[PDB]
């Protein structure tokens, strides 16, 4: 069972996959919900190399790796999954330009 | 006309910084190339291109003619 | 320079006239220089050598 | 390679962050990431020390293809002072008519 925690105190639980609000990560308070296998797919890319920028590259060939797939579509997966996140502020995944996106996790549990 | 250096166009560093770094330095290879070939230099934009524009149309030239056997 | 004036003038009283700063006077007139001598407006200058 | 500047600073170029920290392997306070010319920069810095880099070489680094006007290069050096809120200028210091040198307490390698 691995758990990532996020700011404002929200938790994604990877193993069975729930993003939720918790004070306890075992007492899920808010259930936000299950994040689709490409949205679990974003976050696993942006989740292997924290504290490092992912590749803007990387992560499109990772999504798709057989696939004819320009990166407006990882900017519009990007926002769309920011939706379901409610990361109005842009506070849980950064982009930063010319270097890719990081999503900020203040503790993960094994 | 067709025989002086770009810079007698009288450029804004930008772009005659910008046309120093791709080796564009006769108006023959100001007016061969097109629209599309300056817009993908780095740091050439679209407002860059137009002030291009209006400055070498001044001198009565245009974008694009295609000159035999230069130079 | 002193063109059309009685009196030529240092980088002073050519501050005085609207903002008294030095080395914005020179900076300026330098600027002004090459800009005169760039060959689009200065052949009518040269044939007085 | 971690770098240690002066006030806890703590800069990784693995990862490329800059933060404030006692202990390196564990952030406190987090600047965040730099631009690329300004980890260009500061590799520069850190890669001449102790000696000072001359001007010549750090305008041919940051930016090698095209000759910039001159201001530039000041003006990188503001922003690499101001992210690294080198107010004082103790971080990057200035050596007439020799260079620009940074302030690097320890490397962790």
């Amino acid at each position: 069972r691995v758990i990532y925690q996020f700011p404002d105190n929200l938790w994604w639980n990877e193993a069975s996959n729930q993003v939720y609000y918790a004070q306890d990560p075992m007492k899920p308070e808010r259930l936000i919900g299950t994040p689709s296998i490409m949205q679990a797919k974003l976050l696993k890319i942006l989740c292997e190399y924290h504290p490092s920028p992912c590749p803007n590259d990387q992560i499109i060939k990772a999504l798709w790796p057989h696939g004819f797939i320009s990166s407006e579509s990882l900017t519009q997966a990007i926002k769309r999954t920011r939706d379901f996140l409610n990361d109005e502020h842009k506070t849980l995944i950064e982009n930063v330009k010319l270097q890719g996106y990081r999503i900020n996790i203040i503790q993960v549990i094994v | 006309i067709l025989l002086r250096p770009v810079d007698d166009l009288e450029l804004t560093v930008r772009s005659a910084n910008c046309l120093k770094a791709e080796a564009i330095h006769y108006i023959g290879d100001l007016v061969q190339r097109t629209e599309v070939e300056l817009l993908k230099t780095p740091n050439l934009g679209k407002k860059s291109l137009t002030e291009i524009k209006d400055v070498l149309a001044s001198r009565g030239l245009s974008l694009g003619m295609r000159l035999e056997n230069w130079p | 320079f002193g063109i059309d004036m009685n009196t030529d003038h240092t980088l002073e009283e050519v501050g005085k006239q609207f903002d008294v700063t030095r080395e914005r006077i020179r900076q300026i007139e330098a600027k002004a220089l090459r800009k005169l001598r760039h060959p689009s407006r200065s052949e009518v200058l040269r044939s007085f050598l």
